[PDB]
């Protein structure tokens, strides 16, 4: 039906006037198949007959459920959308099934036709005009308007969700020890109670609904597991996740690929990894809802991706409050990290993967930490408290980072786990110069230009070299310097550059890079036994560094 | 005494709309602080339930403030602070005074109760709006707005002054040598007496204040006396390697962009070659001219350091090591107002960012109390770091900005 309830107040942006957006013809078929479904809707009082003073338009389609011959209307709102005001946030959070509790007694509602339940504001409602047209392109044009929340507009799903918010909480509050999650309009209808009187407080919730013209179809969750809500399936024991199928298309039309993102934009919050970027792409730029656009070498690999990335099943157990969160982390081909939180031994609440960072340079102990906080952050969210973490890692390895490290950094309470690999640092730079070892003075250059450059030392002993090198940079040249000492030099060496630069990249010890030659570097000073960097000013005329100049 | 009163208009800086900051995830026990605070603070009429045509948002949490059991909520008004007009009541006519920073004690009081009796202007409420958070996100989230001054943002201040005026005037007659000066929600009241004597000043303005509509919590203590300053120094050996004097002629290089009577050049000379760095160096070239010319230059203040009230003070932190961190505040590059070091929760202690959460806190309060305002730090931090503890140990009623950086071997420089 419609309920009663008041109506949200709704604004276009400031400055903005509604959409005044031209109609295409359509087929006889749906100049016809369309004039049926208004007609049940005008009955129902859905949408409302309008005709002269309204210069507004948005357009209209018609499509057919490929099995059964029902044509459904689809309204093109794109454009009222950029045109309507901002409302604040549909959760980019849905709930995680392993954040249930167990209910002895389970219930799972939703509404059928939730959005025409729900009044529009009736000063906003001229702004949904939309027409169809006319097939013996003699009349003048059907002209109908939106008296409830349309599919598709803007606002309809944050202003839904508000109503139900509304209309459930006097019930809510009267019945406090049932928990109600209500993601839209799909209610989890959680309690304590015997079937005898769940089932009853059940009947005067559909009837607290159905008083506000709220339906609960007699298509309720059977009271009866497996239970399907918000895409899970609800063991008494256990959850998992319905495996999500991406059509797989020859042809795209705007409409399909804008269904694709929306789909896969619910999914990446239960699938880390899925990208919609070379995706959201292709809906650049206002192309009729049915022009079929080609997808983009890189879109039609991203979509590729993404399946792959849902193939994995995904299940897990339910929370126990008496019992605390543990959460344990795995170091795993360079670079991820799987981890696993749960109360029990092997009965996992939730696992993941966590991908390194965007970082140019990075260790493995300080990827171990982004991973911490990311589970922490994680948990936080979905139980309400951080996890005791068990970890690759010993309270010496950390201590000698949390002491060396010059920025500040922490890890929660943990207890050290000895699967290997272990995290570690791989090398140590001498806090005092190496006495007896013999003292490179590197030092490096290019032409901003031509990008050519010098790169060199000069030791203690009289050692001297120089190697020219094409296509590189300052900052390069210099690393470069630093790597021949590198490697012109004994098991113990003290390197001593004028470049800060360099200077910040070996001194965080790295022990994985993007550039090659850091990773040269890196491995070069792993087998040495004492390596200690000193940094002097540039130009200064310094040490041997004034005189390493050979350009 | 401002209650059934006509609100006071207020605007947004021009150009600028409202805030739309995301509500970070809170925990089970936050969320049920700020669950009934928010639905007490309902029923008392001072915030109300918001539909969602409201587009804003600014992030809410609680705190346990400086050793209570009572949470008290704490709203980031910074972004709101920052698109808010800046107030023409401009009480810019109450300068901060100098003498605060110079008495024996300093007492903080948090007046922020006397806001929630003033109304807020009906337009300017939606700009309020917060959302308290679910577990697990399985309702929607407590959306509120305030209809009275709130606590944290910057023009309850503005806003209030005169009727805080009128009701310090009493007690400052007949107390003509307390030092009273107001920050957002809190009172900083000085005096040169003797501990006791002051203890006692303060236990009487409070009751003083509070029979005046003004409630504040019983019975935070400062001694700006011997708040101290941290002077660029240098070693001093029998014995000097080539290292200890290129790390010697480095430092003092960089210590030439803060003062330029600085020279290098008996000591640029001592590196004429390219010697092992281990070979002790002899003391040559009279340079005892050099490092101690230049050991004496790191005692006379920078060719025109001083605060210009128009600028913002900047605050960078190094972490030392083994609990000790330094700090300096300054409004340009090198002309330092002050530099120092925190150094406090030393030997026994393992927690980075609870120390620099109260690194901040601490150089915040020394900001205040000698300019009123406070810095925008320069945290040597990661984000992620910073914003995943952060707020498990704040514990004052103000936010102040900051960004995140790279510390590189300016820690040498200031150790
Ligand atoms: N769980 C959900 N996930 C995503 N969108 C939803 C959800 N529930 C409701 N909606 C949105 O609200 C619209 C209106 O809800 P409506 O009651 O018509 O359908 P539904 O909740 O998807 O299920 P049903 O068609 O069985 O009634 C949907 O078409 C959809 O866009
Ligand atoms: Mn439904
Ligand atoms: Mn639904
Ligand atoms: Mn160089
Ligand atoms: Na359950």
């Amino acid at each position: 039906p419609i309920s009663p309830i008041e109506t949200v107040p709704v604004k276009l942006k400031p400055g903005m006037d509604g959409p005044k957006v031209k109609q295409w013809p359509l087929t006889e078929e749906k100049i016809k198949a369309l004039v049926e479904i208004c007609t049940e809707m005008e009955k129902e009082g859905k949408i409302s007959k309008i005709g002269p003073e309204n210069p507004y338009n948005t357009p209209v389609f018609a499509i057919k459920k490929k099995d059964s011959t029902k044509w459904r209307k689809l309204v093109d709102f794109r454009e009222l959308n950029k045109r309507t005001q901002d409302f604040w946030e549909v959760q980019l959070g849905i709930p995680h099934p392993a954040g249930l509790k167990k209910n002895k007694s389970v219930t799972v509602l939703d509404v059928g036709d939730a959005y025409f339940s729900v009044p529009l504001d009736e000063d906003f409602r001229k702004y949904t005009a939309f027409t169809i047209p006319s097939i013996n392109n003699e009349t003048p044009g059907i002209r109908y308007q939106y008296n409830v929340l349309p599919q598709g507009w803007k606002g309809s799903p944050a202003i839904f969700q508000s109503s139900m918010t509304k209309i459930l909480e006097p019930f809510k509050k009267q019945n406090p020890d049932i928990v109600i999650c209500q993601y839209m309009d799909d209610l989890y209808v959680g309690s304590d109670l015997e079937i005898g009187q769940h089932r009853t407080k059940i009947e005067e919730l559909r009837q607290h609904l159905l008083r506000w013209g709220l339906t609960t179809p007699d298509k309720k969750h059977q009271k009866e597991p497996p239970f399907l809500w918000m895409g899970y399936e609800l063991h008494p024991d256990k959850w998992t996740v319905q495996p999500i199928v991406l059509p797989e298309k020859d042809s795209w039309t705007v409409n399909d690929i804008q269904k694709l993102v929306g789909k896969l934009n619910w999914a990446s919050q239960i699938y880390p990894g899925i990208k919609v970027r070379q995706l959201s792409k292709l809906l650049r730029g206002t192309k009729a809802l049915t022009e079929v656009i080609p997808l983009t070498e890189e879109a039609e690999l991203e979509l590729a991706e993404n399946r792959e990335i849902l193939k994995e099943p995904v299940h897990g157990v339910y929370y126990d409050p008496s019992k605390d969160l543990i959460a344990e982390i795995q170091k795993q081909g360079q670079g991820q990290w799987t981890y696993q939180i749960y109360q029990e031994p092997f009965k996992n609440l939730k696992t993941g993967k966590y991908a390194r960072m965007r970082g140019a340079h990075t260790n493995d102990v300080k990827q171990l930490t982004e991973a911490v906080q990311k589970i922490t952050t994680e948990s936080i969210v979905i139980w309400g408290k951080t996890p005791k973490f068990k970890l690759p890692i010993q309270k010496e390895t950390w201590e000698t980072w949390w002491t060396e490290y010059w920025q500040a950094t922490w890890i929660p309470e943990w207890e050290f786990v000895n699967t290997p690999p272990l995290v570690k640092l791989w090398y140590q730079l001498e806090k005092e110069p190496i006495v007896g070892a013999e003292t490179f003075y590197v030092d490096g250059a290019a032409n901003r230009e031509t990008k050519l450059g010098k790169a060199g030392y000069v030791t203690n002993k009289g050692r001297q070299k120089v190697v020219p090198l094409t296509n590189t940079t300052n900052q390069k040249t210099e690393l470069q310097a630093i790597y021949l000492a590198l490697q012109d030099s004994g098991l113990e060496v003290n390197i001593v550059t004028d470049s800060q630069y360099a200077l910040g990249i070996i001194q965080a010890q790295p022990d994985k890079s993007e550039s090659e030659l850091v990773n040269q570097i890196i491995e070069q000073l792993i087998k040495k036994e004492k390596v200690y960097l000193a940094w002097v000013p540039a130009h200064k005329g310094i040490g041997g560094n004034e005189q390493v100049d050979k350009l | 005494p401002i209650s059934p009163i006509e609100t006071v208009p207020v605007k947004l800086k021009p150009g600028m709309d409202g805030p739309k900051v995301k509500q970070w995830p809170l925990t089970e026990e936050k969320i049920k602080a700020l669950v009934e605070i928010c639905t007490e603070m309902e029923k008392e009429g001072k915030i109300s339930k918001i539909g969602p045509e409201n587009p804003y948002n600014t992030p809410v949490f609680a705190i346990k403030k400086k050793d209570s059991t009572k949470w008290r909520k704490l709203v980031d008004f910074r972004e709101l602070n920052k698109r808010t007009q800046d107030f023409w009541e401009v009480q810019l006519g109450i300068p901060h005074p100098a003498g605060l920073k110079k008495n024996k004690s300093v007492t903080v009081l948090d007046v922020g109760d006397a806001y929630f009796s003033v109304p807020l202007d009906e337009d300017f409420r939606k700009y309020t709006a917060f959302t308290i958070p679910s577990i697990n996100n399985e309702t929607p989230g407590i959306r509120y707005q305030y209809n009275v001054l709130p606590q944290g943002w910057k023009g309850s201040p503005a806003i209030f002054q005169s009727s805080m005026t009128k009701i310090l005037e009493p007690f400052k007659k007949q107390n003509p040598d307390i030092v009273i000066c107001q920050y957002m929600d809190d009172l900083y009241v000085g005096s040169d007496l003797e501990i006791g004597q002051h203890r006692t000043k303060i236990e009487e303005l409070r009751q003083h204040l509070l029979r005046w509509g003004l409630t504040t919590p019983d019975k935070y203590e400062l001694h700006p006396d011997k708040w101290t300053v941290q002077p660029i120094v240098l070693p001093e050996k029998d014995s000097w390697t080539v290292n200890d004097i290129q790390k010697l002629v480095g430092k003092l290089n960089w210590a030439s962009q803060i003062y330029p009577g600085i020279k290098v050049r008996q000591l640029s000379k001592l590196l004429r070659g390219t010697k092992a760095l281990t070979e002790v160096i002899p003391l040559t070239e009279e340079a005892e001219l050099e490092l101690a010319e230049n050991r004496e230059i790191l005692k006379e203040p920078v060719h025109g350091v001083y605060y210009d009230p128009s600028k913002d003070l900047i605050a960078e932190i190094q972490k030392q090591g083994q609990g000790q961190w330094t700090y300096q505040i300054y409004q340009e590059p090198f002309k330092n107002l002050k530099t120092g070091k925190y150094a406090r929760m030393r030997g026994a202690h393992t927690n980075d960012v609870k120390q620099l959460t109260e690194a901040v806190q601490k150089i915040t309060t020394e900001s205040i109390v000698i300019w009123g305002k406070t810095p925008k730090f320069k945290l040597p931090i990661q984000k992620e770091t910073w914003e995943t503890w952060w707020t498990e140990y704040w514990q004052a009623t103000w936010i102040p900005e900051w960004e995140f950086v790279n510390t590189p071997p300016l820690v040498k420089l200031w150790y």
